[PDB]
Order: structure tokens, then C-alpha cells, then sequence
């Protein structure tokens, strides 16, 4: 009766049941093997981690089964014979990916009924919105996706791969500089909470850098594990700073400020005003305090200035990809639009293409 | 997408794009905006009897069709609409229809994934309708110049019956 | 090592980690909390039905499904122990398992060296569990904040229902 | 397209150094098909066709349908998203804007030139696309010369090596006398 | 580690003043084998290996097999504990990091340096482990000069001995008008 | 850094890269690979007289231009060089200058560091150069096909008018 929601993301994998206000089971998408554990219990223990959604798409289909095995069993403890299971896609997915993810479910966990939906169009409606470009910056790759009434344009969505991983690299980077040594993957999750809990994108960078070199105010303190207390002094916003200025880890790709303006120039000149004022943000690296100023102020130091930049973001813009698909999957009038395993077995699994 | 439409907005649809010829007592009880809802189950679009807008009151009881529009929408939900506009342009005189898609962000996610997703199973059974209004703030929608804008941008020098 | 575990303890895992479709008669009489004990021989992990606790019960004759589930753990033995916790976070909302490994000091050395070797022969038979509590001391597992210390930290807000 | 298409299958090639291996790669292995449709079902199937490039760094990656999915754009370019008819056909729109008796004479004169018409199979390709669109009384006939990259540069070689051409260039006097004008009356 | 190990057999060096003892042992009988495993195997077996080791105080001890084991944890940080990749991982882990097209120049060029790759034999294996991580298309060249210790500093005294670098220093003057920022603009 | 460039050889490497129409007596003792040196006070790099290569006499008495310059360079001492290349690719015929940096290891540190920080204060002052090669081993240097790699990789097919 009740439909899952398993969310595909690049570092944490969203599950739940439709209709909950947020996803039951959360953890990061790993395969663990030794010299196979999957998700949360590679963190615990001398492996080699793997990622299969390390930039959006999935390259290693092998462990994939395996993901979705641990999150239908000892995440969800539901059986996924027994409950349909909606599952969502990174954009500029091949139809290739698209056809082996629902053959492959159809053909292992044999769920009844499935339903592959956009991340980009599940998120822009979750805004209240049918047409604007949305900015899904996960944990693995950052996506300009423009919609138009609900039609994402596949020659215009920008790929970065700058996210919250090469975030934490950085921070793990720049507090070495201090003194913290946080080399091994248990120190990652103490620098990832950091990042979480500590860091903020500041509205002029120079400026903020000038005010704490000087003032002692911004130096905040975190609590170790073990008792330790680490003191953060101008790496609160030196680690966001790198989505906007991309020189700090090295690539040559412009900021999350400049590939939406070259996102948003790349589609119908008439289409682009409803773009500019319907920048919609997602994803959990969009978390910060006071991203939002900082991309409207980039932006209207990009676009021209007689049109008007406006800049909506949702406090829930964390987990509205999973919030958007468990709405959609638990509507009374959705039971009829799912793909039952009838049509799979009449049709192959080209279905998909059809009925989504 | 989910949710389809039911046969009395269709009929109301019908009714306010094409007109025919009619009495004067019966021509004042035409429909100038009908607003759409939800039901108890949220499975059909249905109109609501209590707010709506007449076409025989306008100009009368209703100062101004429009200024009186934008508060009868609610801030908390979102909602669909229909206005009839009557503007001015350089060129000419036009009179055509507006679909207005109020989404607030105040409004629960429920309200409006359900209304987001199911844009299309509403836009498609209205057939002919071209001025398309997505309206998300209310200072945006509560100004008079953005539908001048939408409708034909800079050449639309007044707006419902007066100048800008 | 030693000691192995038995058929009815494996099937008693797999009945209550993995949950299918369910008739509402049915459905109230699934387990919620079960330990694990040996017999005479001290040879196979045995669940003993004597104390138990139902998930129907939970919220009706068992007020606080913590509360009266410290009290059932002998304070004169070593004893296994399987919650099924439902805590709210900050984040969101969960429902895991929790292995509670509870362990006196008061207990005689025979039945502590017993179940402390042998842990690893039952807790690798249990797959896809992960939070686990070893616990010693009664005052610190009789507390409820170390059940979402352990299990989230700092960011379980409420346990169990009810907040912190 | 290449460069979006390839990352399709996990390599990344996102900086200015990369892109100078998406152009050797579609310099060494693409190659347009004479039918697209069908060129995809065999490789959809078949394994024959997946080549294999060696980058710099000593990698060696694989590239499968990506061989005649790039130079299809030049006659399908919602590939690209622009809305302007392919190769094949803005030739055809083009002849027939010209005067009606000398069209013949166009049809069977179709040369192509640049260094993006190198590819193996596109003669094949735009005479049966032009045969598809034109009449089908009049014949087209397709040359493609083997040096048809610098053939735009071999002419204006041969043109300023002849020995009769040195009384036909433009010196520095007529240019005095006759100011920045003076190539308008001379070519 | 040494002192770990050295007190498996017997000698219990614990205080500051017999780790200079070790320091010495370390630096004197110390040696990268180019296969551990097969030289362990030979060490457990064979005599010949053990080296006797002369103790300020008079005392001979002699060592056996971690001649090898002390600087293996160069390539095995699991002796240590680290998870993090030993020498010869991290040097890959570093050039795939760079540009795709200095690549080739990075692998031909590893140079050594500092007092811990002071030990015979270290070049061969770092070379061996490379040619296996790396691709075998392009060749691994590593070079190892006899003064790599204090070469570092032999750099700095050539660079300050030079008869044209006295117009290159950083005078108190310039200190004076620019403040500490002044190395930035220099440097 | 410190070691500048004295004027002879910006005079050398401007008379070498830009070519003018000459008569066909003097342009047979154009300069066809020049190399450079330091003085005895090492504060300039000044080019020998001694070591050099015509461009009238390759083809005649120098059969090889490239295999005569490679037991040209002393292998006790850090050399410059700039030797002009005349190779044939499969696209085209080309004809650029390539930057030879010779550093042996048999020299002594104080001519390898004066001759490595100094690099940029040469390479700068040559504009318009392209193909640079640095080669430290005698072997690497002395070999044909390493010319053709750095030049243009697999696709020279014949390198100073004979094929590799
Ligand atoms: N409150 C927060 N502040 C900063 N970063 C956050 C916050 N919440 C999550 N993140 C970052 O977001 C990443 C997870 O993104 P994810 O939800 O996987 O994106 P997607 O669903 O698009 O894959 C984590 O690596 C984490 O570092
Ligand atoms: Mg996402
Ligand atoms: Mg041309
Ligand atoms: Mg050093």
C-alpha cells in the first residue's frame, strides 16, 4: 500500500515511506571491501571505499544491487516485494542507465510497481514552481538544470564537479594549517559536522577575510569526540568560499555564481527572463547561512542590470528531492500512473521511456 | 501529475472563453474570475461558490476587477485562477484571458507539489489560452505593472478600462 | 568462543528486522523487545519466553517501552538484549534496532566469561545491525539519555515519542 | 557534444588541457554512419565496433557509440538544441534559391571543404540525404577530394606561386594613391 | 617503530638517550629491500644477514630481520597503524592530481629528498612500485643523487652564494616601507 | 634566480628567429644551433664560439645535424641549447626552434643550481618560443625518436628530412 521513496544521491542515499515529512534512512553511499560492507558500516571499520554514484551516474552497476539490497532490508526493514518503490535520477541520464535501474528492479527485488522521476522537476515543484532553473548541488557534482513548465532543456544543464566532497577536502586541508590533523576516515566525519555545523558563506569575501584577521569574535569552538576542544578561526568561510571561487581547489571551471549565468544564456532568449527570478537552490551543500545574498549579489553583478534577480530558498531545500517524490507517491490519485510489472513483462524494459 | 479536472470547470472553461449572444438580464451573471481548488481527498479540481467575481458587478460594487482580485486570493495555499482582462494597447484594443498560477511561499509543500505537478492536467484541458501568469511572491502579483508586462510587455499602455 | 546460537534466535531476528504486509489482528503480537539467555548446558543462545515484550502492548498496558524494560534485565546474570528504538532527530525521524549487551558486575565470572567470548558468534549471525550498547552498570543503562547518545548523540531530540 | 556525450560513461574531461584529447579523438575515431538508426541497434548489440585511445598519461579509455553520435549533429543538430535544419539540408534550401537553370548544375557539383568534413562516410551520407530531399529525375553526385582540410589554403598557395601572378598584386603605391578602397576595384 | 621491534628480541631501549642509540642503528644497518616478502623469507632462514651493532657502553647486539621491517612501514603504514598509502601510493595519488599532459613529465622525474630516503635500495623498490601502479605505456624513471640528505640546503647556499643575487635580497629598507607583506610581492 | 642575459645572445636569438631576405652567399653562415655558457665570474650567459653549427654546412660536411650536437654537449657540465628542427609531420612539413635544457649528472651542484633557478631569466627573454625539452640523462637526449615525441608526439613521421 504505502510507496518508498530511494532517493539515488551521490554521498547520501534518501529512503523513506510517502507521505513522512522527511526520509527515514540516511546514510552515505559507500561499498566498503577489503585488501563487502556497504553504506553505514564501512565508516565503522582497512578498507578501500567505493563510490557507484560518485558524480551523479552510476558506473559500477555491481554494487548498486548491493545498495539497494542493505537500504530495502536493514534500512527501510520493509520488503521491497511488497511495497512499490519510486526512485529518482540525476538529469542528463543515458537511456541505457535508465532502462538497466528498472530492469533491475523488476528483475531482483520483483516490486510490484515503480516510478522513475527527475531530481530537477521533483525539486523545482517542490518550490511551488513550474518553470526556473534549479541549482542541485549535492555531494558529488553540482547541476544547473533549467526547466521550462516542467520540461527540463538537456543542452543547457551545466555539470560542476565541485560539491560538498571536494568541500571537506579542502577543510581537511586548511585546518592542518592550525595544527588539526584529520587525515583518516574517522577524522572525515568529524570535519564533515564541522563544515555542518560551523561554516557559512560570507556576503563579501575580501571584506570578511580583512574583519578576521583582525577581530576575535568569529572564532568559534567545536567539540571533539573525545573531549578535545578545536578552536575554527577563518575557515568558516574559506571552505564555502570555493563554490563561488573555484581557484582554491584548483580547477578551472567557474563558480556555482557563473556556469547558472552561462546556463541561463545558453536557452531561448524570450525564456530568459523567467529564469533570472526563479533561481531555485537545492541539495545539501546549499545549506549554508547567507548563500543565497551571495549568489544574488554575483548574479546581479553578472546579469544585466535593468532585469531583476530574485532568489528564493527554501529551509527545506535539503531533502526536498525526497520530500517532492514521497508527496508524489502518496497521492490517492497516483496508484494508476505507477508501472506495474504486467506492462514490464509486455513491454521490456523500454517502458520507462514511454510512460515517464 | 495525478490529479485531473472535473467536468464543471470544464463547463465553466467553455461558458467564459466563448460567449454567445444573451439577454441583458442574464449577460450581468457572467463569470469574470473563477479561482480553483481542491476537494477533501485532493483528487479533482473544483471551483469554489464563495470567492468569485462577476462580470455584471464589475464596475459597480467591484471599483476595480483587479485590486479586489489580489486580496481574494489567499496568502497561505495555493490556488489557481482565470482573469479577464480588458487592456489597452498602442496597437489596439485587445480582451483576452489570463491564467494566474498563485503559489506562496507560506503554503505547506502538500499544497504545493500537488498543485505544481498536476499544472499540466489543468493547462491542457483549457484549450486556447495563451497569457500565462506564474506568480509566487505577493508583492509581485499585487503590483499593477506585471500584468502589462506578461500581457504585451511595454506596448500595453493602459490596463482594465484605465491608464498605468 | 564456544557457544553458537540456535535456529529459533536467527528466525526471531529475521522475523523482526525485516517486516512485511500484515493483517491488523496479526500485526499485534510482533516482537518488540526479546533477550536471549543458555540453558542448562550452556550450548545454544535461547530466547526465553518468559520475559518479553509485545509491540502490541507498546503504548497501552507498557506505558514507556524503555521504562519497563530496564527493570525486566536481571541484575544477578549477563543478559542479551534487542530493542527496537523509534527516536526523532533534528534531521528527521528513525527506527532502528539497538543491541544491548548488559553485563553486572554482581554477576558470577562462569556467566560473564561466557557471554562476553561468545559475542562475536552471535552479533556476526545478526546481519545489518549497527547500533550497538555495551552496557555494565545498571545506573547507566537504567538513564534514558544514553539510549540517544548512542544511537544519534547530541541530535536526538526525542525518544521514543516523547523528548529528551 | 563530444565532450558531454563522453561523459556519459564516467570520463571527465571538463578543462581546456582535456579538450585538446576530445579533438584527437574525434579526429582519430568518429565517423559518420550512413544510417544512424540502424548504425545504433548493431552497436547497441554488437562489441566489434568499441575502439580503445591511449591519453597522455598513459590511460587507455574505451569508446563505443560515441564514434558516430558526435558527427551526426551536422545533420540532426537538436543534438546541440538549435532549431536550424542540418548540413543536408540548408544545402538544399540554399540551391533552391537560386535561379531555376542552374540548379542542374549544382546538384551535381556539391564539394565540401574544412577540416569538419573529414570524416570517413560523409559523402555516402549527404548524397543519400540530398537524394532523399532533391527530385528524383536529377541526379547528385558528391565529390569529396582527399585534401579537402587545406584545400581553402592550397588554392591561395598555387594562386601566389604562379609566375605570371606578380603584376596582379596590390602594392604599396596603388594603395597611397587610391586609399583602403582600392581592393574593392581589384578583386 | 625500530624501538618497537628492537624489543622483541631482548634490547629494552626506552629513554631519550638509547633513542639516539637507535637513531644510529636506524641510520647505519638500515636497508629498503626490494621485495619484502621473499626477503623475509630469506632472513628467516639464512644468517648471513644478521649485522652486529657496537653500544656506546661496549655492548655487541645484533640485529636481524628489521634491518627491512623499519623501513618498509615507507610502503606499509599498516606497521604503524596509519591507514593513509604508503610512499610509493601517495607519489601516484599526487601526479593523477595534476594536469593530464604533464603527467608524462612527472613520472620521469620523481626526485628524492630528505634524510629518511638516505637508505640503500630505496630507488629500485619506489621505481618497482610505480611501474606497477602506474600504466605500463610510459616508463618510470627514478633518480636519487648521493647528496639528497642536505641537498635541500646545499640548494639554498648556491642560490645565496651567488655574485648576482645581493640585488635580490630583501633589505630592511624595503621591510621598512612595505611591512611583513613585502615577501608576498618578492617571493 | 640571479644570472642575467647579456645582449649577444637576445642579438643571436633575434638574428635566428626572424629570417630576411639575404644573399646567397651570406645565408650559408647563418646560425643554425648555438649554445650558452657562463663566464668566469658566472653573472652572464654568454654564448661560445668554439661549439656551434652552421645552417651552410649541414648537408655537407655536418651529415647529421642532430647526431653531430649531441657529442657536441660536454656531458661534465649544464649546457643550453636552441637547435632550429626541420621535421616532416604527416599533415604538413613544419620548421620550429627547439629549447634544449642539458643538465648531466656527472656536473657539479654549483653548475646545475645556477643553471636550473636561472632558467626562467633565459626562457622569458626568448619570445616566441614553443617546444621546449629538457633532458638531464645522456641517453635520453642521444636517442632520435624523443625529438619527434616532444615536437609533435606520434604524428612526426620524419624528423630533419630522413623518416624515424
Ligand atoms: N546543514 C549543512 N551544512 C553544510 N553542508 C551540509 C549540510 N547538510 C548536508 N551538507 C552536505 O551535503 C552533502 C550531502 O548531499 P546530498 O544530500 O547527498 O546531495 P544529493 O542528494 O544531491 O546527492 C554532505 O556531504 C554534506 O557535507
Ligand atoms: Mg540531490
Ligand atoms: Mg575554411
Ligand atoms: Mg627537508
Amino acid at each position: 500500500t504505502t510507496a518508498l521513496v530511494c532517493d539515488n544521491g551521490s554521498g547520501l542515499v534518501k529512503a523513506g515511506f510517502a507521505g513522512d515529512d522527511a526520509p527515514r534512512a540516511v546514510f552515505p553511499s559507500i561499498v566498503g571491501r577489503p585488501r563487502s560492507y556497504v553504506g553505514d558500516e564501512a565508516q565503522s571499520k582497512i578498507l578501500t571505499l567505493k563510490y557507484p554514484i560518485e558524480h551523479g551516474i552510476i558506473t559500477n552497476w555491481d554494487d548498486m544491487e548491493k545498495i539497494w539490497h542493505h537500504t530495502f532490508y536493514n534500512e527501510l526493514r520493509v520488503a521491497p516485494e511488497e511495497h512499490p518503490t519510486l526512485l529518482t535520477e540525476a538529469p542528463l541520464n543515458p537511456k541505457a542507465n535508465r532502462e538497466k535501474m528498472t530492469q533491475i528492479m523488476f528483475e531482483t527485488f520483483n516490486v510490484p510497481a515503480m516510478y522513475v522521476a527527475i531530481q530537477a522537476v521533483l525539486s523545482l515543484y517542490a518550490s511551488g514552481r513550474t518553470t526556473g532553473i534549479v541549482l542541485d548541488s549535492g555531494d558529488g557534482v553540482t547541476h544547473n538544470v533549467p526547466i521550462y513548465e516542467g520540461y527540463a532543456l538537456p543542452h543547457a544543464i551545466m555539470r560542476l564537479d565541485l560539491a560538498g566532497r571536494d568541500l571537506t577536502d579542502y577543510l581537511m586541508k586548511i585546518l592542518t594549517e592550525r595544527g588539526y590533523s584529520f587525515v583518516t576516515t574517522a577524522e572525515r566525519e568529524i570535519v564533515r559536522d564541522i563544515k555542518e555545523k560551523l561554516c557559512y558563506v560570507a556576503l563579501d569575501f575580501e571584506n570578511e577575510m580583512a574583519t578576521a584577521a583582525s577581530s576575535s569574535s568569529l572564532e568559534k569552538s567545536y567539540e571533539l569526540p573525545d573531549g578535545q576542544v578545536i578552536t575554527i578561526g577563518n575557515e568558516r568561510f574559506r571552505c564555502p568560499e570555493t563554490l563561488f571561487q573555484p581557484s582554491f581547489i584548483g580547477m578551472e571551471s567557474a563558480g556555482i555564481h557563473e556556469t547558472t549565468y552561462n546556463s541561463i544564456m545558453k536557452c531561448d532568449i524570450d525564456i530568459r527572463k523567467d529564469l533570472y527570478a526563479n533561481n531555485v537552490m537545492s541539495g545539501g551543500t546549499t545549506m549554508y547561512p547567507g548563500i543565497a545574498d551571495r549568489m544574488q549579489k554575483e548574479i546581479t553583478a553578472l546579469a544585466p542590470s535593468t532585469m531583476k534577480i530574485k532568489i528564493i530558498a527554501p529551509p527545506e531545500r535539503k531533502y526536498s528531492v525526497w520530500i517532492g517524490g514521497s508527496i508524489l507517491a502518496s497521492l490517492s490519485t497516483f496508484q494508476q500512473m505507477w508501472i506495474t510489472k504486467q506492462e514490464y513483462d509486455e513491454a521490456g524494459p523500454s517502458i520507462v521511456h514511454r510512460k515517464c | 501529475s495525478g490529479v485531473a479536472v472535473s467536468d464543471g470547470v470544464i463547463k465553466v472553461f467553455n461558458d467564459m472563453k466563448v460567449r454567445k449572444s444573451s439577454t441583458p438580464e442574464e449577460v450581468k451573471k457572467r463569470k469574470k474570475a473563477v479561482l480553483f481548488c481542491l476537494s477533501e481527498d485532493k483528487k479533482n479540481i473544483i471551483l469554489e461558490e464563495g470567492k468569485e467575481i462577476l462580470v455584471g458587478d464589475v464596475g459597480q460594487t467591484v471599483d476595480d476587477p483587479y485590486a479586489t482580485f489580489v486580496k481574494m486570493l489567499p496568502d497561505k495555499d495555493c490556488r489557481y485562477a482565470l482573469y479577464d482582462a480588458t487592456y489597452e494597447t498602442k496597437e489596439s484594443k485587445k480582451e483576452d484571458l489570463v491564467f494566474i498560477f498563485w503559489a506562496p511561499e507560506s503554503a505547506p509543500l502538500k499544497s504545493k507539489m500537488i498543485y505544481a505537478s498536476s499544472k499540466d492536467a489543468i493547462k491542457k484541458k483549457l484549450t486556447g489560452i495563451k497569457h500565462e501568469l506564474q506568480a509566487n511572491c505577493y508583492e509581485e502579483v499585487k503590483d499593477r505593472c506585471t500584468l502589462a508586462e506578461k500581457l504585451g510587455g511595454s506596448a500595453v499602455i493602459s490596463l482594465e478600462g484605465k491608464p498605468l
